[PDB]
RNA sequence: GGUUGCGGCCAUAUCUACCAGAAAGCACCGUUUCCCGUCCGAUCAACUGUAGUUAAGCUGGUAAGAGCCUGACCGAGUAGUGUAGUGGGUGACCAUACGCGAAACUCAGGUGCUGCAAUCU
RNA sequence: GAAGACAUUGUCAGGUGGGGAGUUUGGCUGGGGCGGCACAUCUGUUAAACGAUAACGCAGAUGUCCUAAGGGGGGCUCAUGGAGAACAGAAAUCUCCAGUAGAACAAAAGGGUAAAAGCCCCCUUGAUUUUGAUUUUCAGUGUGAAUACAAACCAUGAAAGUGUGGCCUAUCGAUCCUUUAGUCCCUCGGAAUUUGAGGCUAGAGGUGCCAGAAAAGUUACCACAGGGAUAACUGGCUUGUGGCAGUCAAGCGUUCAUAGCGACAUUGCUUUUUGAUUCUUCGAUGUCGGCUCUUCCUAUCAUACCGAAGCAGAAUUCGGUAA
RNA sequence: GUGAUUUCUGCCCAGUGCUCUGAAUGUCAAAGUGAAGAAAUUCAACCAAGCGCGGGUAAACGGCGGGAGUAACUAUGACU
RNA sequence: GUCGAAUUUGGGUAUAGGGGCGAAAGACUAAUCGAACCAUCUAGUAGCUGGUUCCUGCCGAAGUUUCCCUCAGGAUAGCAGAAGCUCGUAUCAGUUUUAUGAGGUAAAGCGAAUGAUUAGAGGUUCCGGGGUCGAAAUGACCUUGACCUAUUCUCAAACUUUAAAUAUGUAAGAAGUCCUUGUUACUUAAUUGAACGUGGACAUUUGAAUGAAGAGCUUUUAGUGGGCCAUUUUUGGUAAGCAGAACUGGCGAUGCGGGAUGAACCGAACGUAGAGUUAAGGUGCCGGAAUACACGCUCAUCAGACACCACAAAAGGUGUUAG
């Protein structure tokens, strides 16, 4: 069934997403994208780790499986199973086409045969969550998940707290007040317009000025 | 096979706008159209009757002709290596004044001030329009206003 | 064999050789596709005013 | 290497409604010629069957040639050509032609062909559309045979089709006589069901359907006097000796 | 389609020149006619020895033709032409169409 | 300034929830002989301004309201893009030079204006 | 002798007649054939924000249907959700609140529309007559389709107004011949009357190969003019497929990732396979195999010397220098 | 047409042919006959062979299937 | 092979070209046969192949549009020449500016409609179904999906509120502006307007920039209607010295310097000579020109060595150099 990865490796064509005039398309390699504590709180997970693409081309979603396995399987065996979370930031959309075969080219448009993701320079691949003691299990955890892909990628330590879009010390400027509450995987903040009983309603420990 | 119809590559060029569907308001109706006025050519989609070829969207011309509820346009198309002179027949819903002879018949007005004005004073018009010159020379002051040095930044990735 | 089924490549150079000229505007464009009700009563007014200016300049 | 298959059938068929596709599609089925076929793909007018073997599409045909009224030719491409022999690797297409004359279409014949089969009028219904086509007269019941081999040297086409159908009510039927083996020749006394609302109007005719015709019953058939046609066969008919109505089935 | 029996429309003859009841009916023909003077030499140039000399249409495509309606003053009986598109199924009388009915049987 | 009739631009005018409205005007509101219309004087028609009301409609105000609108030493001279090189890079792509230059996001402010005619403690 | 107004012979008319004659046996096309129609058309996209734009590109439609589903006027609000009402339930009919269109508008798709262009009522033939101008495709020819007026005659509405078919973009056809309506007008040429025929202006009968021949096969007995604009074979470009080599390491190997093996993945080399292509050759480069004979390549089967082993010896297994 | 001798040469007349001491009112040219008309003409009846209908013919061209059953655990398919 | 006959053979005689003869091969019929030979009709026709005869000067193309039993061909428009004619600072321009329109690509967006899509948290059950306690309940106690609330991960050639750059229409005045009061069957309640005028006022700062080997006009006729390459945009295909488009530049029709060599790359476009100067590319020797100068980096038991271009990757190295 496969072709080598070579051939579809670039982008060339359009997006072809699966829609009502494509229809009939194969089902995803990669099903799961979420990995390790799931149901983990903001709080217990500060240091994050990306894996960042370096390169304009198109990661197959069988190859995204393999390293989805690879590094957990890693994780799992040496810092136990719940001491992380995973998440994969890319999802195969493009679909793929191929020639399999009146003549050789008189009437040729190729049948579906894959599904693909598009990544661009600077995107995130992969991420993961952790506490601060175990970066070193991270880190070579997502070593081996990157020589199952093309190309070349770089891990990156992040200065922001979790998957939040804060700082490590502007996280605990608003948490230190009632400014934030828990939502349950991610996190809700206070926003000083809105009408203001319903803001009461929420944030009790804000509107106090004490502890 | 191929499609050339009369409003074939026309989707998104007859829709309505974002939130101005329905009715059009009554001073459409209300502006008045004499011979010789430039008008531009913009298609009305909720309007069928009257209603110009898809080339003429955006396409200038002067009026040689007034009738019930429509105008007759004259418009100069291109074609191979000359110009033809084409004549429409546009109801008054696709069509409009253009601001640009109106901006012009005010600078008239203009010059015909200017120039009695002139006699009356002494002497030198000068009433052309002159492009936009190279700049005077003039000495800036340092006066609660001392320069601030800036350098290029390092590399940080923050991602 | 197969042609080469078309191309605009050439088309714009031999246009240019030769201008891509003006049309000519004239002093009285034509009464052609002009109202009828308009002109029915156009002729009578130069009639008019041509035996105006005969019966003053006679 | 693209040329996968190594063996077509290409079959078709010129009707817009085929009843006779329908029923080859159903018939195929019970007797099972199919299983051999790598692929089935369609088209506009028919469908193509795709086979590996030479042998396994040459059944089918002599199966198709059984049951249905057909037409058909082969032709071929060439690939390799090896030098060493017993493999120049050629590959097959059969081109099937299905016969277009539904199972219950009305018909007018061509004069000659008319007066060979039984001296049968041209004004005809079709009767059962087997391995053969045969003809039937509603009126003067009658029946003549027509063999494709006949059919495909001289070729015509139906005055119209199920689609024409328009519903009537019965109301008596007079037997006069004869039955060689449907009881037949019934003078059905019939309405138009958007007449016998409103409006007086009544039409009598002879009919083939007597054996199973019945007062009050709805019946489907060609009414013939309201239909501008533009048969050239048609055109050489007797503009008076046609008649009016003709039932084409019960229901 | 089905239109009706009469149609009040324009007349025009001399004494008319208005608008006037006219009985419709359905243009037919009108016979062959020998003595026509493409009938007689078309039958000189078919004798003697050569056989079929002009052509013979075979390769038709239409299946419907299009419908004329003579239409007749009542006034003076002075007729005029009418036609429509093409159609599979014509009439005209009765038979219009009801308020809403469902189908039946 | 308030209200009425006819408007222009068509949310700064809409939406949700509570509050106030002297004067006149709107309004609800009373009646079924007549013209008129309905399964029904509910709507529509006619008659009375009489028996009564601001409870609704309508006009204004409030809300760290939703929407909508204008801006900004907000993001961002970022994304993109026209032109140039015997520039880099195995490639994918990327820097530089001469120019043009967004949108989301962020912050601040606003919440109908106005024409003609009539009329009002 | 027989036979006899019958045969026979002559002219015309029907039947039979590959025994014989003459002719024909579409086009596009990743060679030709089969199929398909990209041959006349329409919507979205390809199409790179004016217009124009190709491929046997992609997703679909057309040869119809309609006296209302056409024209004018009046009334009214839809899809769906919620809350109620004997039989009655997820779905019957009735009531109320929400409801920017999430419905409907003959059919493909795309636009358009809310005191309507939707649903229900009242009245109607403007789907009429006379001919010119203009837009689209374009040679600024025809055909089809459409736009705005004019001169009549009408429809509807209290009225302003609206209406020359279907809300808009597709739904169709020359010369010759036949035939119909009109003028009931012109001509039949030595002069008349009546039949008949021929004209002038406007429609219909049709060519889907859709700017429009009247048309079956076969050649391995073949022929001519040409063609590398075009196939069957070497060579060239490419390397999907075939062949050969890496990287990573979940597992196998009693015990032990890597002695020897190795999944999911991923990076290459080769032209000893086969495709794709059509650049060279059709005024000819002799098209399979075997026999014979020389040389070159190494990705080493044996022979020389070595290194590993789950190598005690023997026998093997993996690798290095080497053609 | 088959191709010495030996021994055999099955079933099929629906199709295409060939045929016929068969049926008769279905189709059917020219000339002739009748009516309408001033006449040219038009319309009707009448009507040869052939065609069609019915019978014969395979050492004439040719063809010799398909679906179901039940008997011996099965099978074969004598049988329906 | 056959050799006493269906044997072999001389002379005479008969059969003649759509005809003869044939124990049948399309055999033979005077070296000629799937239709002999000779002369004439005949210089038969060819959209097809080959050829087409002196010199210099000036100008100088096309492979594209529409229609054709059209696709190895024509007609038609285009590009080219020639002859001129009417006038003479002309109005124009493959250009910018100022003012003003038109567009739905790139980008962006989805806690905005449409469609796709990962995760939890809060809820809602008279209502898709199971279990736990049951005589049943429009019951509770557990549960997995459906919707509801505020969140979150990621997308769209045939989705979208927003929305560039480049390309694109018009205007920048004498054929103009203002005043005065004439014509009319059109138009208005109305000499009100409408259109075209009489008479008067306003000139070279007359209404942005730059340019202008003139501007405008007519007739007639050739060749051409196989194209190909390059950057950028691009659809088909795994790819191709592959197939098909978009804007510009080239080769074809073109030498000269450079890339060793080459239709297209870089430079630069040609009358005959002299002198000077440079382009692109170079300056160890071949070879005209510094074995110049300066700071560094590499040692290869396959070093490396100048765009288009004549290939190299993933992965590794206490090799050495900086971080
Ligand atoms: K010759
Ligand atoms: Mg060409
Ligand atoms: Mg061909
Ligand atoms: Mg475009
Ligand atoms: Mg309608
Ligand atoms: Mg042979
Ligand atoms: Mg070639
Ligand atoms: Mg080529
Ligand atoms: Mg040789
Ligand atoms: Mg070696
Ligand atoms: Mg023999
Ligand atoms: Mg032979
Ligand atoms: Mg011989
Ligand atoms: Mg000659
Ligand atoms: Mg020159
Ligand atoms: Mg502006
Ligand atoms: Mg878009
Ligand atoms: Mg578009
Ligand atoms: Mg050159
Ligand atoms: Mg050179
Ligand atoms: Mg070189
Ligand atoms: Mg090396």
């Amino acid at each position: 069934a496969r072709r080598p990865a070579r051939c579809y490796r670039y982008q060339k064509n359009k997006p072809y997403p699966k829609s009502r005039y494509n229809r009939a398309v194969p089902d995803s390699k990669i099903r799961i994208y979420d990995l390790g504590k799931k149901k983990a709180t903001v709080d217990e997970f500060p240091l994050c780790v990306h894996l960042v693409s370096n390169e304009l081309e198109q990661l197959s979603s069988e190859a995204l499986e393999a390293a989805r396995i690879c590094a957990n399987k890693y994780m799992t065996t040496v810092s136990g199973r719940d001491a992380f979370h995973l998440r994969v930031r890319v999802h195969p959309f493009h679909v793929l086409r191929i020639n399999k075969m009146q003549q050789g080219m008189r009437g040729a448009w190729g049948k579906p045969h894959g599904l693909a993701a598009r990544v661009d320079i600077g995107q995130i691949i992969f991420s993961v969550r952790t506490k601060d003691s175990n970066k070193d299990v991270v880190v070579e955890g997502l070593r081996r998940a990157r020589y199952k892909f093309p190309g070349q990628q770089k891990i990156i330590l992040s200065k922001k707290w979790g998957f939040t879009n804060l700082d490590r010390p502007e996280y605990l400027k608003k948490r230190e007040a009632g400014e934030v509450k828990d939502d349950g995987a991610f996190v809700k903040f206070l926003s000083k317009k809105g009408s203001l009983e319903n803001n009461i309603r929420e944030f009790p420990e804000y509107f106090a000025a004490q502890a | 096979g191929k499609s050339h119809g009369y409003r074939s590559r026309t989707r998104y060029m007859f829709q309505r706008d974002f939130r101005k569907h329905g009715a059009v308001h009554l001073s459409t109706y209300l502006k008045v159209y004499k011979v010789g006025d430039i008008v531009d050519i913009k298609a009305n989609g909720s309007i069928q009757k009257g209603m110009p070829h898809k080339f003429y969207q955006g396409k200038t011309g002067v009026v040689y002709n007034v009738t019930k509820s429509s105008v007759g346009v004259i418009i100069n198309k291109m074609v191979g290596n000359r110009y033809l002179e084409k004549r429409l027949n546009l109801r008054v819903e696709h069509i409009k004044h253009s601001k640009c002879r109106q901006e012009f018949l005010e600078r008239v007005k203009a010059n015909a001030a200017k120039r009695a004005e002139a006699k009356a004073q002494g002497v030198a018009v000068q009433l052309k329009r002159q492009p936009a010159q190279p700049r005077e020379s003039r000495i800036v002051s340092t006066e609660g206003n001392v320069p601030q040095t800036l350098a290029p930044v390092p590399y940080e990735t923050f991602i | 064999a197969k042609s080469k089924n078309h191309t605009a490549h050439n088309q714009t150079r031999k246009a240019h050789r030769n201008g891509i000229k003006k049309p000519k505007t004239y002093k009285y464009p034509s009464l052609k596709g002009v109202d009828p009700k308009f002109r029915r009563n156009h002729k009578h007014a130069l009639h008019g005013t041509a035996k105006a200016l005969a019966a003053a300049k006679k | 290497t693209t040329n996968t298959w190594r063996a077509t059938v290409q079959i078709r068929q010129k009707v817009p409604h085929k009843r006779t596709f329908l029923f080859l599609e159903q018939l195929i089925l019970k007797h099972n010629a199919h299983v051999d076929t790598i692929s089935i793909s369609e088209a506009k007018d028919g469908l193509d069957f795709f086979y590996a073997q030479k042998n396994h599409a040459v059944k089918m045909i002599d199966f198709l040639n059984a049951v249905v009224p057909i037409k058909h030719k082969k032709s071929e491409e060439l690939i390799s050509q090896d030098t060493h022999t017993g493999a120049s690797t050629y590959k097959f297409s059969y081109s099937v032609e299905i016969v277009p004359i539904c199972k219950d279409d009305l018909v007018v014949l061509p004069k000659k062909l008319a007066k060979s089969m039984g001296n049968i009028s041209q004004f005809v219904l079709c009767s059962k559309i087997s391995n053969t086509v045969q003809f039937m007269d509603p009126t003067t019941l009658q029946t003549a045979d027509l063999s494709p081999s006949v059919y495909w040297r001289a070729p015509f086409n139906a005055l119209a089709d199920v689609t024409q159908l328009v519903e009537f009510i019965v109301l008596d039927v007079d037997s006069t006589g004869i039955s060689r083996g449907n009881r037949v020749l019934a003078d059905i006394t019939v309405a138009r069901t958007s007449d016998l609302g409103v409006n007086d109007q009544v039409y009598y005719v002879r009919s083939h359907l007597g054996g199973i015709c019945h007062a009050g019953d709805s019946v489907m058939g060609y009414f013939i006097a309201n239909s501008n046609y533009n048969s050239d066969l048609f055109d050489g008919l007797n503009i008076d000796y046609v008649p009016d109505v003709v039932l084409v089935k019960k229901l | 389609v089905n239109v009706p029996k009469t149609r009040k429309t324009y007349c025009k003859g001399k004494t008319c020149r208005k608008h006037t009841q006219h009985k419709v009916t359905q243009y037919k023909a009108g016979k062959a006619s020998l003595f026509a003077q493409g009938k007689r030499r078309y039958d000189r140039k078919q004798s003697g020895f050569g056989g079929q000399t002009k052509p013979v249409f075979h390769k038709k495509a239409k299946t419907t033709k299009k419908v004329v309606l003579r239409l007749e003053c009542v006034k003076c009986k002075t007729r005029a032409q009418l036609t429509l598109k093409r159609c599979k199924h014509f009439e005209l009388g009765g038979e219009k169409k009801q308020k809403g009915q469902a189908l039946q049987f």
